[PDB]
């Protein structure tokens, strides 16, 4: 078949700058190439079809370009609303081919996280398991690292960390990170602390609770 | 106007198969081609065939011959699409999606998850997320739901019914030895919590549970 190429799988911008996303194909397509985007709840949108005409509520900052074996989207000038991931599309004859999608995020000013701690519930601690929470909010870059101490020794086993998309709003991102023990392992410790290192700070802002109460 | 309404989330086991739909409403089905598009993740888009509802006639990618098969209901309005001998390549999120007239894919449906598997439903463990006794100051607290140990996918959580909106990060869910887990956060005045019923809304789907959990301060 016709196989469609992105240039690259993510891509970083500011807002108000220039954006462009390529896809090439393997022979060529004349002007049969499409561009949809998809947002993070799945949904997917024409905004660019037969390689340079705007589709519905499409901005004028879109813009599309071809020469049959390469094609690029445009934005003018980056907007908040922009964030998503776009594919290409040949529609030549059946079989129709994508490209594998370019992820588009906003590059924002740098934010530094704002750290909280989470002991377990009466709850979870009742039933037999400890699950401990660190959670970083509204940061900036995404890149984020997160060390757990338990009685002070470092802790790699049973952690989870997850981030959330970013902000549709303030392109900040938060994530958790998540430390699964037994009732009986956690109450066989006492102090449980998480560092988070981030590019803000050369040093780690650290949240910490004792078993005990403090 | 167009609307393209496609059936819930499914779990089926290896070797059976599944059967999709995708109502069409706000035009007139038999005038225009409907596709189907298999998206498994990190693995782009694929484009499976289409059907025109009109006279019936079908094409497809020659992979999906004898795998998938494209019907319409005319009375309904609907296209279907049933997918036998199924593998865990056959997981993903699959689109209906209308072609033209002088545009490509104008509309797509919302998509349908298929999960492939031989484990079982398991609805999801909830757990209070709550501040320790007493550390920090002062006027935004962060309060959570763990969502713990559920399958298959998806989970969604919603705070006080969907009326609370602002300040809430709901994490990506993880899979780990065979289960998926995620935690939702929210972060609001000191004002409303504990005085207001901070309560998060988990549903999941595959096992029809709606679960509810009240975010109240710890035990002096
Ligand atoms: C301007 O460039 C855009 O317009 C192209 C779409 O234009 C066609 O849309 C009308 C409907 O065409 C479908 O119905 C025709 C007759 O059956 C088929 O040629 C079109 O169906 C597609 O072809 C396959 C069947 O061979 C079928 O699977 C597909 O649905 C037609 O009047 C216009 O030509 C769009 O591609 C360009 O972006």
């Amino acid at each position: 078949d016709i196989q469609m190429t992105q240039t690259t799988s993510s891509l970083s911008a500011s807002l108000g700058d220039r954006v462009t996303i390529g896809c090439r194909a393997s022979q060529d397509i004349g002007s049969y190439l499409n561009w949809y985007q998809q947002k993070p709840d799945g949904a997917v949108r024409l905004l660019i079809y037969y390689t340079s005409r705007l589709h519905s509520g499409v901005p004028s900052r879109f813009s599309g370009s071809g020469s049959g074996t390469h094609f690029s989207l445009t934005i003018s000038n980056l907007e908040q609303e922009d964030i998503g991931t776009y594919f290409c599309h040949q529609d030549t004859k059946p079989p129709y081919t994508f490209g594998s999608g370019t992820k588009l995020e906003i590059k924002r000013a740098d934010a530094a996280p704002t750290v909280s701690i989470f002991p377990p519930s009466s709850e979870q601690l009742t039933s037999g398991g400890a699950s401990v929470v660190c959670f970083l909010n509204n940061f900036y870059p995404k890149d984020i690292n997160v060390k757990w101490k338990i009685d002070g020794s470092e802790r790699q086993n049973g952690v989870l960390n997850s981030w959330t998309d970013q902000d549709s709003k303030d392109s900040t991102y938060s994530m958790s990170s998540t430390l699964t023990l037994t009732k009986d392992e956690y109450e066989r410790h006492n102090s449980y602390t998480c560092e988070a290192t981030h590019k803000t700070s050369t040093s780690p802002i650290v949240k910490s609770f004792n078993r005990n109460e403090c | 106007e167009v609307q393209l309404q496609q059936s819930g989330t499914v779990l089926a086991r290896p070797g059976t198969s599944v059967k999709m739909s995708c109502k069409a409403s706000g035009y007139s089905f038999t005038n225009y081609w409907m596709h189907w598009v298999k998206q498994r993740p990190g693995q782009g888009l694929e484009w499976i065939g289409s059907i025109y509802p009109g006279n019936s006639d079908t094409n497809y990618k020659q992979k999906f011959k004898g795998k998938a098969k494209l019907t319409a209901v005319t009375s309904a309005s609907t296209a279907y699409m049933e997918v036998n001998s199924l593998t865990n390549e056959d997981s993903a999120v699959y689109y209906c999606t209308r072609f033209g007239n002088y545009v490509p894919f104008a509309y797509w449906g919302q998509g349908t998850l298929v999960t492939v598997s031989a484990a079982t439903t398991t609805a999801p463990s909830v757990y209070p997320l709550v501040p320790g006794c007493s550390d920090t100051s002062g006027s935004s607290v962060t309060l959570g739901c763990l969502v713990k140990g559920y399958f298959p996918e998806p989970v969604t959580v919603k705070w006080n019914y969907g009326a609370l909106s602002s300040g809430v990060r709901t994490v990506s869910s993880v899979l780990q030895s065979g289960f998926y887990s995620l935690s939702s956060l929210v972060t609001v005045p000191s004002s409303t919590w504990p005085s207001q019923t901070v309560i998060c809304n988990v549903a999941h789907p595959a096992s029809k549970t709606e679960l509810i959990k009240r975010i109240e301060p710890r035990i002096p």
